[PDB]
Parts: C-alpha cells; sequence; structure tokens
C-alpha cells in the first residue's frame, strides 16, 4: 500500500518556444551608426588640419637656419 | 495529428526588409545570439573532485 502517485501538486512545464526580444531594429539601427561615424570625421579636420599647422612650424626652424 | 514547422513565407514589404537587411549586414544576430549565450560562464562548475569526492550511487 506504499505506492507512488501524489494526490496533487503539479505544474506542468510548457512545451512553448519564445524569446523574440526586439531589440532596437528598423531605422533605429543605420541611424546610430551614421550618427557615430559622422562624429568621427568631425573629430577629424580639427586634428589633421591642426597637425598641418605645426608641420609648417617644423619646416620653419629648418629654413630660418641654413645660410 | 499534424504540426507544420518552417512553412511560412517572408513578409516581403518595405518595412521588414530593413529588419532583415540590418541582420545580414550589421549583425543583429550572431552577437546577440552567441556573444551573450556563451558568457554565461558565471555559473559554478560542477566537477566531482575524484580522489577525495565521489559520486552518488543507489542501493
Amino acid at each position: 500500500k506504499q505506492d507512488m502517485p501524489p494526490v496533487g501538486g503539479y505544474g506542468p512545464i510548457d512545451y512553448k518556444r519564445n524569446l523574440p526580444r526586439r531589440g532596437l531594429s528598423g531605422y533605429s539601427m543605420f541611424a546610430v551608426g551614421i550618427g557615430a561615424l559622422l562624429f568621427g570625421y568631425w573629430s577629424m579636420m580639427k586634428w589633421n588640419r591642426e597637425r598641418r599647422r605645426l608641420q609648417i612650424e617644423d619646416f620653419e626652424a629648418r629654413i630660418a637656419l641654413m645660410p | 495529428t499534424y504540426k507544420y514547422v518552417n512553412l511560412r513565407e517572408p513578409s516581403m514589404d518595405m518595412k521588414s526588409v530593413t529588419d532583415r537587411a540590418a541582420q545580414t549586414l550589421l549583425w543583429t544576430e550572431l552577437i546577440r545570439g552567441l556573444g551573450m549565450t556563451l558568457s554565461y560562464l558565471f555559473r559554478e562548475p560542477a566537477t566531482i573532485n575524484y580522489p577525495f569526492e565521489k559520486g552518488p550511487l543507489s542501493p
């Protein structure tokens, strides 16, 4: 008279299938990308242009000597 | 009875193609897919330390 099945206490667990979490898609991407990339080239032309100014100063000390 | 799996056409409109062309080109899969599901290393490893610890059995 000592046998298994309980009178109660059950679930069940699902048979389902779901993890579609979105996700920042669909014109949200391709907009943060271009907005990041244009910040890069804007951070250029303030350094590459400025290094071009110090470049001429480096040639300047050459030319003021050599006679 | 039945069940049909992988029997569905794409939507094929203007909206959801950009949802799929963000996938192939800028990888919204394959990082959200398996740069996160793997790590997930932060669980405790389950190794029986054999010369000292031993495993369960039954009478």
